[PDB]
């Protein structure tokens, strides 16, 4: 199975540059051309560029001349793109995508790198739980107070799926984010299992398991 | 640079329905033409190539038409996954540019919310703020007031709320409203009460819990 494995998160500072890395597998990474694409948040796509692996041959957007440079490494298999000179209009989500020859089309897609452009400090999120003070029983994690996006939050290491909602951040006017992570359980199969949140905050390396009890 | 225009954003449509999502071209593609499909996690699938070809494993209640300026992906029955952005991409010159995509709002059958309140830990409190959580489940349509009630005093200008993206199963909306006060204006009050209106409620329905 073809996969197009993107970097972390990354926050960095207005004139720095920034690379990212687009690890491939499932196909020898040499047959085929890799593009970039940009995604400004609310926004379209745009194609930054393409490099043929094979012999490092480049195409870029006229609009990214200045700011892009695509490079590979035949050996890892995994191709790089440099943006430089980054101001906030370079905050976006980065895809990698695989070029096929049918009559061409992107079709494989990285799950895309997230670049925030700031003068801020990274900062980790606190995690509290939410518990109640019926059919079905309610609980959470509130993720309180992080910069940059994105955390990801899990429950009870991945084994809880359903009834879980993780809502989208919302900027609060601290210029910080918080979100709440919450699952609910028919009451029936609430005390059967324990309830832990995992949040995982990347660009300030946090990693918290919290864990909600459940009231006696 | 050929502009690729998808002059409709945001599309509504039934569960069942045929749905056409199109795009314009500035100047003629020769039928070099792609849609893409985007979930609301950000991924992105390959749809169709070339005006009309399925990509291997994409359901045939997709096809592709046109040619010269204009293009259209056609749905041929909605499903509940069918919800996401689609993008139209032409690579017929250097720079390859992409339509300004069209978002889809599931129409479903009204489920009001069920309604949760979760007061703040202490773990939050000994740090000066109070988070006050209320959280809305698996309703449709996205219309919903929800309004904090502090002693049976409406709260105004003191919450903020977020909404998730359409669910692929069973096409709801869930929102939270978090209500933030300093630990001291917490700690002056007795009941927390948040109260929600929606079209699948024939009254309000108001969740609470007292402090103390």
């Amino acid at each position: 199975e073809v996969q197009l494995q993107q970097s972390g998160p990354d926050l960095v500072k207005p004139g720095a540059s920034v690379k990212i890395s687009c690890k491939t597998s499932g196909y020898t990474f040499t047959e085929y051309i890799m593009h970039w694409v940009k995604q400004s948040h609310g926004k379209s796509l745009e194609w930054i560029g393409g490099i043929i692996p094979n012999n490092g041959g480049t195409s870029y957007n006229q609009k990214f001349k200045d700011k892009a440079t695509m490079t590979v490494d035949k050996s890892s298999s995994t191709g790089y793109m440099e943006l430089r000179s980054l101001t906030s209009e370079d905050s976006a989500v980065y895809y990698c995508t695989r070029r096929e020859v049918y009559y061409y089309a992107l079709d494989y897609w990285g799950q895309g790198t997230l670049v925030t452009v700031s003068s801020a400090s990274t900062k980790g999120p606190s995690v509290f739980p939410l518990a109640p003070c019926e059919s079905t029983a309610a609980l959470g994690c509130l993720v309180k107070d992080y910069f940059p996006e994105p955390v990801t939050v899990s429950w009870n290491s991945g084994a809880l799926t359903s009834g879980v909602h993780t809502f989208p951040a919302v900027l609060q006017s601290s210029g910080l984010y918080s979100l709440s992570s919450v699952v609910t359980v028919p009451s029936s199969n609430f005390g059967t299992q324990t309830y832990t949140c995992n949040v995982d905050h990347k660009p300030s390396n946090t990693k918290v398991d919290k864990t909600v009890e459940r009231k006696c | 640079d050929i502009q690729m225009t998808q002059t409709t954003s945001s599309l509504s449509a039934s569960l069942g329905d045929r749905v056409t999502i199109t795009c314009s071209a500035s100047q003629g593609i020769n039928n070099y033409l792609n849609w893409y499909q985007q979930k609301p996690d950000g991924t992105v699938k390959l749809l169709i190539y070339y005006t009309s070809s399925l990509h291997s494993g994409v359901p045939s209640r997709f096809s592709g038409s046109g040619s010269g300026t204009d293009y259209s992906l056609t749905i041929s029955n909605l499903e509940p996954e069918d919800i996401a952005t689609y993008y139209c991409q032409q690579y017929s010159n250097l720079p390859y540019t992409f339509g300004g995509g069209t978002k889809l709002e599931i129409k479903r059958t009204v489920a009001a919310p069920s309604v949760f309140i979760f007061p703040p830990s202490d773990e939050q409190l000994k740090s000066g703020t109070a988070s006050v959580v209320c959280l809305l489940n698996n309703f449709y349509p996205r219309e919903a007031k929800v309004q904090w009630k502090v002693d049976n005093a409406l709260q105004s200008g003191n919450s903020q709320e977020s909404v998730t993206e359409q669910d692929s199963k069973d096409s709801t909306y869930s929102l939270s409203s978090t209500l933030t006060l300093s630990k001291a204006d917490y700690e002056k009050h007795k009941v927390y009460a948040c109260e929600v209106t929606h079209q699948g409620l024939s009254s309000p329905v108001t969740k609470s819990f007292n402090r103390g």
